RNA sequence: GGUGUCUUGGGUG
């Protein structure tokens, strides 16, 4: 449902690398002690330890990126690649939002780690490519964000969000709401002329072009013929 | 303006202005079309304000549309080969 | 392509045209169903209604 | 506007129906029986009426009017008469369905040869396309003999029993071999024979072959009277200042209408037989011709230079025909074009304009209480100075010409007025280069006006149109309303074409001395 | 009959790109016209530009009607579609 | 159900319509000997109930003619049993999106 | 009458070498009869709409068959500006 | 005979209309349109039915002039006469090739032959009329005449009465 | 301009003689369909309005629009005048004129009481509640077609009819 | 106030 100038590159980072790497990089443990978030980066950090209605909400994330990790390596990329074009930069808003938060010296975040999960949850439960409040409409509308909701979520978890960009809870409001926005920009408009535009973004190109290939070999593609060179 | 012309402004999603080009920059013309049979043989006497389609006996639901001359040239021109073009400005089914 | 015989064939089994084409549209010279006619144009009078009553038609 | 008023309402065109034109209607519709050949009266003023320049068919010159609608030579559309012909012959454009017909039906009582009590037929006739269902039907039909009169105790279908022919093409005459029983007795089927057994086909069988009983009926594809198009489908043209030769249909029609006259000398005496089938026959080629001149394995119509008519279809068919060259594009006014030159110090949305062109186009303009000032000024500079105008137009669309008009200090300016003032600076004009391979060689440039006689691009913009500068032209197109000038600005302007949906990165970037420059 | 009632409303609430340059061109060809102009108007002539004013303060008084394909449509009044 | 080896001739064949209210479908042994539903290309074909095709069409405002389309004779309409009118569910690969559910209806 | 200027012709219908010329200007004026006063069609060659210049060599002879036949050149100078296309 | 007739008129409205009083004054231009008319097809328009409580809906703006089309859609009442229809008038004018007698908004006619022959004209009495031995045509007199002719002329119709047949004339 | 439900009446091959006027013969033109319809495409039976009740309508009509116009705040000749316009004015005081110099019904209630009594083509339902009629001999010639229909109920009808009629 | 039609050959982008 994008239209196809929105669209950039972006890494899936739940698909690459070992089973070890992804669990030191998404996985928390709030009884182990050393395996916890670092005490150096939050105020709240000595009243995290031990709790319990914390922590499974922390094992249900995890567990939400473990599903994304199976789903994408088993049914959609199963070759491994990550690297795909997609809606909504992600690296660049959170440059962005260090950038307007000022947010050197590492300071003691205030973010407590139940408003990062019910966060990243109301904003993936917020990207519309169609709506509608009926149950087909509902079934459609996941099938359709589910790769960039599996985006989101490796990038925005909790680990990330407190260790690796340090973001305070102004910043993070200001993430949550720039991807809405951008996301409901990138949409297609109705009234495209998409099948002009995809004739000539194909026909363009073969303008400057024993496997048959190039002019030939798509003139066969079109021209559907029953026996090829 | 040729067809790939067209076919940029289409692209593009520019109606208004392809219709501008077609009609208002080039070969705009009004005809009177009878509402009952379609056809373009509609006699008109507009300083006399008097209209008929002789082949229906009509005389009062008759319309203008602004056409392409050459829109009007390629329908006479079926009419000259039997072939009966007929314009109609309402949907029925 | 094929105008001609396109045209006999149309003839010959009365075909009805609907006109909810491009070309179609553009070779009669009206408004096509795309882009910016895709959609129609209305005059609002609730919106209208708040205007100073001495901006009336007299 | 510029349309004289007329009462009738406007619409628009929402559905076309295609058909045949019946004998009854053509005649309806028509205002004047054609029978004399002889174009003029006697060479004389006002030419022979009853030809094929009757006044009645309407008015192509400029100081005599229609003596059917009474208009002028701008206004009349033109209109059509009739021209009986003495004996029937078959459309060119319908030889071959015409014989599928005839191999489908009964070529004595107009009955089709299997009914709906055989199911194949009758699930055959349950194709709602009316195409696919005479597929369907021809598939079937084609092969039974007879006209059996019992339907599948003994139950009568009704039908007569005479044997069929085996129909046969050659060239527009219809062959149908009869194999009765041995020597098959085979005779040519004429267009007035067909007729007579194609009017008895009854409303229900007709449906049933995929015709329709409204619009197209069978026998409607065999010409009794014919359509005489006025003269704007086929005008007269000028040669060395006093002389005019007729259209190639012109002249078609007059051979077609001697032949006519020599079948009218046949059946009103002495006629041995082969002289009524040559005559026929030229009247059936003649007429075929006038239609389609483009027919397999015989000779073709030829003028008196040597080259073929021009037919109806190759007046319709290819790329200079009615629709790819009059239809889908055509020529257009408020053009301008020139060679492209590149400006480092113009913006990426600026196109330089020369200033004759500036003064050669223009944009009407209504005035306004916020402009009206800015215009009367322009109306004082006149037509040959910049910024002046070159036309006023008043409230009922009278043009005031500003070069011939003497007095232009005389001129106030009222409102809902129109002028058309020169091209200015900033006005949103398309510009674009041939071939237009993608949406991003039409581009929405403002106006900056300049000496000389060459465009002006800034240099990042000509990757998009794939241009130079070593002898390159492109086109420049004036949007005549507000409307198109808003569709422009907001659709189709430089800026908004940065990032292309094509492979979704950018199409315009840095490019020769600046880039090399900022290494 | 073709009418949707303004309660079951599925179409995008944002003007788009199409419907913005239409309903500016309108605006402004209507404001050519000499009709009533609903802004202040400060500094600025050109019809256009009154319209991009008037459009950006959600006081076009004008209807977008959406139509489906099946031939059913929307009604949607400018100034409660969304302008980014 | 009817599997045969070399053959079936057209006068046999003429008689698999003519049997109603029952249904005969014929395979031959080597279309069978590979399950092409276990091919990777293949993805997981869904028939639809009534039921649930009318919501398909109510929910688009559709007529049937204007779904995508499955020929009788394609090989994964003749391993399922799709009678004319019914519609499948296609849930398949999608680089741009993940996973995407398209809908024909049988010829 | 084309709606240039006549006023440039001799008396014999053509203009004299050494005159400036403008666009539309007529060069060689021509009347041709009307078939069965005011008895005559114009049949005037005007200069192109777009060329400027100077007259240079008007010549007048008779064709094969004996009518009368003018060839008229215009002179211009053309000096290199924008837009004038060159090579090495 | 007077028909309750459905009917609707489709209007252009200039841009400059464009205010806050807009559906009253086209309910107003509507109203000064349709009242008195008389058209070919429908009959004769005297009044309309729930006048100010017409629906002028949402008009839509015609792409390249900016004009509003509307569709005012109204109930009204309108009044056709029909060959062999039975109309009752009273006589206007007198003359000696026949008289006028005015129905409802119109002037029926009636010719010398279409007479009984008991009447015999006076140009002489007070008041000047048709007299009969038992019959009487004076000017304010009831006539039950019956419609055997009417001509539509597209402003003005006039038809033209026979009151030759039983059980009409005099009442 | 002036338009209505009628619409396409598209071109079938054949014509109709059947299209001039005669109403005698119940043929009135392709404008008073024996099923008309509203504004809202739904079918309705045609409507024949005699003088009494066409009489009732307008006087309504005009009273509630003049209510309507004087913020909410009785003779023909003066009922006329809430039309707008000359012509307007003219035209509707024929007509009141008429109407109120044959309305033999000149109340509500006489007009509803006869509307309860017809409810049968409306026609000559009309024509009988406009034209008083002596016996069965009036009705059966003035409208010919009450012969062959064998449900007349002439004598009864137009008897309650004159005795409905109040004096003058 | 009204500046005509078609083919062949050679180039420009
Ligand atoms: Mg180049
Ligand atoms: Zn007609
Ligand atoms: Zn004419
Ligand atoms: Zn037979």
């Amino acid at each position: 449902g994008l239209d196809g100038t929105q669209v950039e590159r972006q890494t899936i980072d739940t698909i690459p690398g070992s089973d070890k790497a992804f669990h030191k990089r998404y996985y928390v443990d709030l009884m182990d002690e050393k395996n916890s978030i670092k005490p150096d980066v939050i105020e709240y950090a000595a009243d995290i330890l031990g709790d319990v209605e914390l922590q499974k909400e922390l094992n249900s994330e995890y567990e939400q990126l473990v599903s994304d990790r199976k789903f994408l390596r088993e049914i959609v990329f199963v070759n491994g690649d990550h690297n795909w074009p997609l809606p909504v930069n992600l690296r660049r808003i959170i440059q962005n939002a260090q950038q307007i938060f000022h947010l050197d010296r590492a300071k003691a975040s205030d973010l407590t780690i139940p408003e990062i999960i019910h966060g990243v949850r109301d904003l993936c439960k917020k990207l519309f490519v169609l709506r509608g409040e009926n149950e087909l409409i509902k079934e459609a509308q996941q099938n359709a964000t589910s790769l960039f909701q599996c985006l989101v979520r490796a990038r925005l978890a909790t680990r990330r969000i407190l260790e690796e960009f340090r973001l305070n809870r102004d910043a993070f409001e200001w993430v949550l709401g720039t991807i809405e926005a951008q996301f409901q920009r990138s949409l297609v408009h109705p009234g495209e002329m998409v099948g002009v535009i995809a004739a000539q973004s194909i026909g363009e190109p073969a303008t400057q072009m024993n496997v048959t290939l190039g002019v030939p070999r798509l003139k066969e593609i079109l021209n559907v013929a029953k026996n090829i060179k | 303006f040729g067809e790939m012309e067209r076919d940029c402004m289409i692209a593009h999603g520019a109606a208004g202005f392809l219709k501008e080009r077609l009609m208002e920059a080039s070969d705009a013309f009004r005809v009177h079309v009878c509402g009952i049979c379609g056809l373009m043989s509609v006699i008109a006497n507009l300083k006399k304000n008097q209209f008929e389609c002789r082949s229906c006996k009509n005389k009062t639901n008759i319309y203008q549309l602004h056409i392409p001359y050459a829109a009007k040239l390629l329908f006479q021109e079926l009419m000259a080969m039997n072939i009966a073009p007929r314009l109609y400005t309402e949907r029925s089914g | 392509e094929e105008t001609v015989e396109i045209l006999f064939e149309a003839g010959a089994a009365a075909e009805l045209d609907d006109c909810r084409g491009v070309s179609e549209n553009v070779m009669l010279g009206q408004l096509a169903p795309m882009g910016t006619g895709a959609f129609d144009v209305m005059i609002d009078e609730k919106l209208l209604t708040s205007l100073p009553a001495d901006y009336a038609p007299t | 506007s510029q349309f004289p008023y007329s009462s009738a309402p406007l619409r628009s065109v929402k559905e076309v129906q295609f058909g045949l034109l019946s004998p009854e209607e053509i005649r309806a519709i028509s205002v004047v029986k054609i029978e004399y050949p002889e174009i003029m009266d006697e060479s004389r003023q006002r030419p022979r009426e009853g030809g094929l320049n009757d006044p009645k068919l309407g008015s192509i010159d400029r100081n005599f009017k229609c003596q059917t609608c009474g208009e002028g030579m701008a206004e009349c559309p033109g209109h059509f008469g009739h021209m009986e012909l003495a004996k029937p012959v078959f459309h060119i454009g319908f030889i071959p369905k015409i014989k599928k017909v005839c191999e489908c039906i009964c070529m004595n009582c107009g009955k089709l040869l299997l009914d709906e009590t055989n199911p194949t037929m009758a699930q055959a006739i349950r194709i709602r396309d009316p195409k696919k269902r005479f597929n369907a039907v021809w598939q079937l039909c084609k092969t039974k003999m007879v006209c059996e009169a019992d339907a599948p105790k003994v139950v009568s279908r009704g039908g007569c029993g005479n044997t069929q022919p085996v129909v046969r093409k050659d060239g527009m005459k219809l062959w149908g071999t009869w194999k009765k029983s041995a020597q098959p007795e085979r005779k040519l089927l004429t267009p007035g024979e067909i007729l007579n057994v194609f009017k008895h086909i009854s409303p229900e069988d007709c449906f049933r072959l995929g015709f329709n009983e409204d619009y197209a009926r069978p026998e409607w594809m065999i010409i009794t009277v014919l359509p005489v198009p006025p003269p704007q489908v086929r005008p007269s043209i000028a040669m060395d200042e006093t002389t005019q030769g007729q259209d190639d249909l012109t002249h078609k029609l007059s051979d077609i209408l001697k032949a006519n006259i020599n079948v009218q000398k046949l059946e009103m005496d002495g006629s041995p037989q082969h002289i009524i089938n040559e005559v026929e026959q030229l009247l059936q080629f003649h007429v075929a011709t006038y239609m389609d001149n483009d027919i397999a394995g015989q000779p073709q119509a030829l003028q008196k230079s040597g080259r073929p008519v021009k037919a109806i279809r190759a007046r319709l068919k290819g790329k200079e025909g009615r629709l790819r060259g009059n239809l889908m594009g055509k020529r257009v006014d408020f053009s301008a074009r020139t060679v492209i030159s590149g400006d480092p110090n113009l913006e990426l949305d600026q196109v330089g304009v020369p200033i004759s062109i500036a003064k050669t186009l223009s944009y009407p303009e209504t005035v306004t209480q916020y402009n009206i000032h800015r215009l009367t000024e322009y109306v004082r500079n006149g037509p040959n100075e910049h910024p002046g105008a070159k036309y006023v137009i008043r409230d009922n669309g009278d043009r005031i010409d500003l070069r011939y008009h003497k007095r232009a200090g005389d001129i106030v300016l009222q409102y809902g007025w129109k002028v058309e003032r020169h091209l200015m600076d900033d006005d949103p004009v398309l510009f674009n280069r041939q071939p237009s391979l993608h949406k991003m060689s039409m581009m929405a440039h403002r106006v900056k006006v300049m000496p000389y006689s060459t465009f002006r691009l800034n240099l990042s913009v000509t990757s998009p149109y794939n241009a130079d500068f070593d002898g390159d032209e492109m086109n420049l197109h004036v949007p005549q309303s507000e409307e198109t000038r808003a569709e422009l600005s907001q659709l189709c302007a430089v800026p908004l074409q940065i990032v292309s949906p094509q492979s979704n990165k950018p199409v315009m970037g840095i490019v020769q001395d600046t880039l090399c420059g900022v290494r | 009959e073709l009418a949707i009632l303004k309660e079951e409303r599925t179409t995008t609430p944002y003007l788009t790109k199409y419907e913005r340059a239409r309903i500016l061109g309108t605006r402004a060809l209507q404001i050519s016209m000499n009709a009533p102009v609903l802004v202040d108007i400060e500094g600025e002539t050109d019809p256009l530009q009154i319209a991009m004013k008037e459009l950006s303060q959600r006081k076009i008084p004008l209807v977008i009607r959406r139509y489906l394909p099946d031939g059913s449509y929307e009604d949607w009044g400018c100034d409660e579609l969304i302008v980014d | 159900i009817f599997i045969y080896q070399n053959n079936i001739t057209p006068s046999a064949n003429k008689m698999i319509p003519t049997v109603s209210p029952a249904i005969i479908e014929t395979f031959q042994e080597s279309d069978l000997v590979v399950n092409i539903t276990h091919h990777e290309l293949v993805p997981k074909h869904i028939r639809l109930s009534d039921g649930e095709k009318s919501q398909l069409l109510q929910r688009y405002k559709l007529k049937e003619s204007q779904l995508p389309r499955i020929q009788r004779e394609d090989p994964v309409a003749r391993y399922l049993g799709l009678k004319r009118g019914q519609v499948v569910k296609i849930i398949r690969r999608s680089e741009t999106s993940g996973r995407y559910a398209s809908y024909r209806i049988c010829l | 009458l084309k709606h240039g200027t006549y006023e440039k012709l001799d008396e014999d219908g053509l203009i004299a070498p050494g005159v400036r010329v403008s666009g539309d200007d007529i060069i060689i004026g021509k009347t041709t009869p009307i078939p069965p006063y005011h008895t005559k069609r114009d049949a005037s060659t005007p200069l192109r709409s777009t060329e400027n210049g100077i007259v240079d060599q008007v010549l007048l002879t008779t064709n094969q068959e004996g009518l009368k036949f003018v060839k008229v050149r215009m002179r211009t100078t053309k000096v290199p500006q924008i837009g004038d296309k060159f090579a090495s | 005979m007077f028909f309750l007739k459905d009917l609707s008129l489709i209007l252009t409205l200039h841009p400059s209309y464009f205010g806050p009083q807009m559906n009253q004054y086209l309910r107003e231009k509507l109203l000064t349109d349709v009242e008195g008319t008389c058209t070919g097809q429908f009959g004769y328009i005297v009044t309309v039915l729930d006048g100010m409580n017409i629906d002028v809906g949402k008009g839509r703006i015609i792409p390249g002039s900016g004009s509003a089309e509307f569709e005012v859609k109204y109930r009204a009442v309108v009044w056709k006469p029909f060959k062999g229809e039975v109309v009752d008038a009273i006589v206007s004018n007198v003359s000696p090739i026949g008289f006028f007698a005015d129905v409802g908004p119109l002037n029926v006619f009636v010719s010398t032959r279409l007479i009984p022959d008991n009447l015999v004209y006076n140009p002489s009495n007070s008041p000047p009329a048709y007299m009969s031995n038992d019959e009487l045509i004076t000017k304010g007199s009831k006539v039950r005449l019956k419609v055997v002719g009417t001509r539509t002329d597209v402003n003005e119709i006039y038809a033209i009465g026979s009151i030759k047949e039983d059980f009409l004339g005099a009442i | 301009v002036s338009t209505s439900t009628v619409g396409a009446r598209r071109r079938r091959a054949k014509q109709q003689v059947d299209d001039e006027e005669n109403a005698t013969l119940l043929r009135l033109g392709p404008e008073f369909a024996l099923k008309q319809y509203d504004h809202d495409g739904n079918e309705h039976d045609l409507i024949a309005l005699s003088l009494s009740e066409s009489r009732l309508l307008i006087r309504e009509a005009l009273k509630a629009r003049s209510r309507a116009r004087n913020g909410g705040v009785i003779d023909d000749d003066e009922l006329a005048k809430v039309t707008s316009g000359a012509v307007a004015n003219g035209v509707v005081k024929k007509t009141l004129d008429y109407l109120n110099t044959f309305a033999r019904f000149k109340d509500e209630e006489t007009c509803t009481a006869v509307d309860q009594l017809l409810h049968l083509h409306p026609f000559e339902i009309a024509q009988l509640s406009s034209l008083g009629c002596e016996d069965v001999d009036e009705a059966i010639t003035l409208i010919p077609s009450l012969a062959a229909k064998k449900e007349v109920n002439l004598q009864r009808i137009l008897d309650e009819l004159n005795r409905l009629e109040d004096p003058y």
